[PDB]
RNA sequence: GACGGGGUUGAUGGGGGGGCGGUGUAACCCCCGAGGGUUUCCCGAGGGGAGAGCCGGCCCCUCCCAAUCGCCCGAGCGUGC
RNA sequence: ACGUCGUCUCUUCCCAUCCUGGCGGUGCAGCAGCCGCCAAGGGUGGGGCUGCCCGCCCAUUAAAGGGGAACGUGAGAUGGGUUCAGACCGUCGCGAGACAGGUCGGUCUCUACCUGUCGGGGGCGCUGGCCGCCUGAGGGGAAGGUGCCCUCAGUACGAGAGGAACGGGGCGCCGCGGCCUCUAGUGUACCGGUUGUCCGGCAGGGCACUGCCGGGCAGCCACGCCGUGGGGGAUAACCGCUGAA
RNA sequence: CUUAAGGUAGCCAAAUGCCUUGCCGGGUAAGUUCCGGCGUGCAUGAAUGGAUCAACGAGGUCCCCACUGUCCCGGCCCGGG
RNA sequence: GUGAAGCGGGGCGAAAGCCCCGUGGAGGCCCGAAGGGGUUCUGAUGUGCAAAUCGUUCCCAUGACCUGGGGCUAGGGGCAAA
């Protein structure tokens, strides 16, 4: 078996949504991605809203800027960075300076060798492959 | 039906949305408990404001367990209750209703109290209770009016507020009325009820916004591409099939706020004696100071800034009680 | 329970204040208010050019 | 409309003093100022020091002013089963 | 003279049940699947294409059921299509014209009288008047619904590949009810900067419909926070005990 | 042979193709529209004008960037009702 | 604002010529007030300010341009960029 991830999500306000347009976190080639889906037991919605997804989250991408090879594949991808502030569990309000996702297989393990940049706490407890890779957690 | 399922908006099961018959809450339901001994199952206090505190998360399973977590409060102006009289109660045979059979005053009621009733300048408080003892064998529950003391509050209004509160803690319907007779007369403070870290329900008037449109009274959609819309788009599009006629489920305008609402479950964090301590130097905005006791409970608490709240014990309490030592408020953010 | 300084005015955040920004070069700054915030950040002022900072 | 609080045996609104807060450092005064001229005692956008200044549909304290004078509603009696 | 398709908005009802609850069969080892019965309390969503409805498709999902209400609802909206007058094409017609073939354009009227519904008031009655505290006939409720992770356990099962469950622990999503401490929005209270002009200059100010720009208390508010349960009774489909005819 | 000839150059599922969301490519995660090709074309075609888009367009349409309260999902404020 | 014909200078060059800069001031030319028109919101109004209006957004704006006064054409007739 697989090193597990923390049980729990708190709620955090989502950052993204259908059809946004992120950048890429790591080294896997895809440089931007569009968000066309979000994955698991918080991600059903109601009539006319939106589904979204915040850090920590897997959501469903398409390769739209990258090498060539990847364009228009889709994957699977955690929300690591988010420019919309959260509170956390704790109370501490938080806000990162861009939005970012990291491309993973759907078991949670990421694609890409590095990951660059900062990595809200969120993404790395619940995920462990990202934890491994993580050099700056906040 | 619909085209696209979804909930309705908003809730019926508080229809219908009228303003509260009375300002002071009226508790429908106390529950049983077992204390050991005899005490008051429930407390009035005054609604002072907000804060938000740094406690220690006490929880043995929880994820944050033994972290500094900041969670809001309610602060609530509580000054000592003042025990003005004993009522007893029986079960009518014919249907089984609770009725009250008789109450026993004290002879020099407060000064204050002639405000709200018509009492007479003496009760001749010993025959009172010399009549109440006669019903002592079929009495099945005793309650106790207590008369709030607004000017030992932040408010310093004047005209008390009268309430029943029973009395509970053991089995023994004897002990409960010899432990309501004792108290007739004398003041009943948090303490005395209450234990820091305890749940309680709290009861209260809801604050009030006047007449509200359907959108923010049921949460009812403003209607898509807002400009598009002849007559307006903070409404409904239509208010009913043809048959049946408009029904009492269609959401309508009306009176938002100022009801009765019950919520669960709430924290006592502390209890204390002096509300100097908890005062923000300010003072609590459009409410004043506390300089008796308080009490300071976890979450918000339905009500405006001077609203007479009713804490009672839990009435649905979780499978697994609250740890039972006191919780830790590290900090309050009223305090340096 | 720990105090952190504002990272553009330079005052005490006592907890539940203010929020926690975490630069894209992975430097965490802490802010007292939206103010401070959004002169740091957003405007781009100089904390020194600024009396009510220097007058603290 | 209603509801709630106060009404001199009174802190109900205002005023005054204090607390807390917003903005951002007024006036006056002193120093620096690219350079130019009645040559270095004048002009000059601006920078610095001390002082902030303005303001509060919030909290406390204090009877200084106003919660006055007044106008109304109100059961009371018979009869039968 | 009953406003002609669809959609939007909003409410309710049906059950011939897609999921959620219960049970059974299986060509049910497990994981899955298939079939029947009870059951309508709750859920049944987001997109691409087309005027659509329907349908096909995409990523999710516990599942993304179907119907009725004057083909619910235009004195509520919208007006893309259909279905007026202008025009083009193809075809038909000697012709003017025609086509339910395609195509571009093409006024959506009304101060609500009654009733209904939602909330807000005045009175009379309640067996003389009144004050305070209570009771509870009845009425309303979805006030809650539903997922995931860990453990169980790489265990049972299985040749292997694969691979459960009960119980225990943790947390969401959707809905409902509150609240304003935090954060976010606003904030024509308030403070500051600054453009053009006018008041002789400085200072102070008018106007540019806050002149514009930045900050912002209170209040309101959600993008924020808090609460939102188990149990008992009789039962349904049925499974059993004892038990004769 | 039939009322003479027997659709040439071209052009096309056309504002002209019913079948039909025609078939194959492009573009989208997904394209009944659009673009590029294909053509025994229900029923295209030469001043009945064919082909043809430089310039021009309050003409009809599709795609891309930017942008945003159109929307997610609603909130607060201003003037007049 | 653009900058036609025409007219200067310079540069390259064997000739022709080509290139750069200027001058010049053409056009049912362009942006845009007045003026003219009347596209969108399918905005307001829709017992109206009005038996056709108002706001907004728009089209033209040296010309087949807009506009005053005078004149001609009359009903099976006129007049019609239809
Ligand atoms: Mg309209
Ligand atoms: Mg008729
Ligand atoms: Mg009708
Ligand atoms: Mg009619
Ligand atoms: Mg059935
Ligand atoms: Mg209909
Ligand atoms: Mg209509
Ligand atoms: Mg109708
Ligand atoms: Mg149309
Ligand atoms: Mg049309
Ligand atoms: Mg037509
Ligand atoms: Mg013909
Ligand atoms: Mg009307
Ligand atoms: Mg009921
Ligand atoms: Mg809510
Ligand atoms: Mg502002
Ligand atoms: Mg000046
Ligand atoms: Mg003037
Ligand atoms: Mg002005
Ligand atoms: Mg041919
Ligand atoms: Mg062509
Ligand atoms: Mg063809
Ligand atoms: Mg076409
Ligand atoms: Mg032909
Ligand atoms: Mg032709
Ligand atoms: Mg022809
Ligand atoms: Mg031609
Ligand atoms: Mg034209
Ligand atoms: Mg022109
Ligand atoms: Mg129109
Ligand atoms: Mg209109
Ligand atoms: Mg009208
Ligand atoms: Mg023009
Ligand atoms: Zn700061």
């Amino acid at each position: 078996k697989r090193t597990v991830g923390v049980p729990y999500r708190f709620h955090v306000t989502p950052g993204i949504f259908m059809n946004s347009l992120v950048p890429v976190a790591d080294n896997s080639g895809a440089k931007l991605v569009r968000v066309i889906g979000v994955v698991g037991h918080y991600s059903k919605s109601v009539h006319r809203r939106i589904p979204g997804a915040g850090v920590g989250d897997m959501v469903v991408v398409v390769v739209r800027e990258g090498k060539p090879e990847l364009r228009k594949q889709i994957f699977r991808a955690i929300v690591v960075r988010q420019r919309r502030p959260y509170r956390r569990p704790d109370g501490t309000w938080v806000a990162f300076e861009d939005n970012a996702v990291v491309i993973v297989t759907p078991e949670g393990d990421p694609k890409g060798s590095e990951i660059h940049g900062p990595v809200a706490m969120e993404a790395t407890l619940r995920w462990p492959t990202i934890a491994n890779l993580a050099s700056i957690v906040v | 039906g619909l085209k696209i399922n979804r909930p309705r908006r908003g809730s019926m099961g508080v229809y219908p949305r009228k303003r509260a018959a009375d300002i002071v809450p009226r508790v429908r339901t106390w529950p049983e408990v077992n204390l050991g001994k005899p005490t008051l199952l429930g407390f009035a206090a005054y609604k002072a404001g907000m804060l938000h505190a740094v406690v220690v998360d006490d929880r043995p399973t929880s994820p944050l367990y033994g972290k500094e977590v900041v969670k809001a409060v309610t602060v609530l102006d509580a000054p000592p209750l003042y025990v003005a009289a004993v009522r007893l109660y029986t079960l009518d045979p014919t249907n089984g209703y609770k009725v009250a059979v008789g109450e026993a005053w004290v002879s020099e009621p407060p000064a204050d109290l002639r405000r709200v009733l018509t009492l007479p300048e003496k009760f001749d408080t010993e025959k009172q209770l010399k009549a109440l003892e006669e019903y002592r064998d079929v009495a099945v529950d005793v309650r106790v009016l207590v008369a709030t003391q607004p000017r030992l509050s932040g408010i310093g209004k004047k005209t008390p507020e009268v309430l029943e509160i029973p009395v509970g803690g053991v089995p023994s319907i004897d002990e409960r009325i010899n432990f309501a007779i004792s108290l007739l007369g004398k003041t009943v403070s948090p303490k005395d009820v209450f234990t820091p870290g305890q749940l309680v329900d709290v009861i209260a008037v809801t604050k009030g916004k006047g007449y509200q449109g359907v959108v923010k009274r049921f949460g009812v959609t403003i209607l898509p591409r807002w400009h598009k819309h002849r007559k307006g788009h903070r409404r409904t599009g239509t208010i009913g099939p043809q048959a049946p006629a408009l029904m009492f489920t269609q959401p309508r305008p009306g009176q938002m706020g100022f009801h009765q609402r019950t919520e669960y479950n709430k924290r006592i964090l502390k209890i204390g004696d002096n509300g100097a301590e908890i005062t923000p130097k300010s003072g609590f905005p459009h409410y004043g100071v506390i300089k008796g006791p308080y009490i300071l409970l976890q979450g918000s608490v339905p009500g405006a800034r001077k609203r007479l709240v009713v804490l009672r014990y839990p009435v649905r309490p979780p499978k697994k009680a609250p740890p039972a030592a006191e919780p830790q408020v590290v900090w309050v953010s009223s305090q340096s | 329970m720990k105090i952190h300084k504002c990272s553009f005015c330079g005052a005490d955040i006592p907890p539940g204040y203010g929020i926690m920004y975490v630069r894209s070069d992975g430097t965490v700054q802490r802010f007292c208010s939206r103010k401070c915030f959004v002169s740091a950040v957003k405007y781009g002022r100089n904390p020194r050019k600024l009396a009510w900072v220097r007058k603290k």
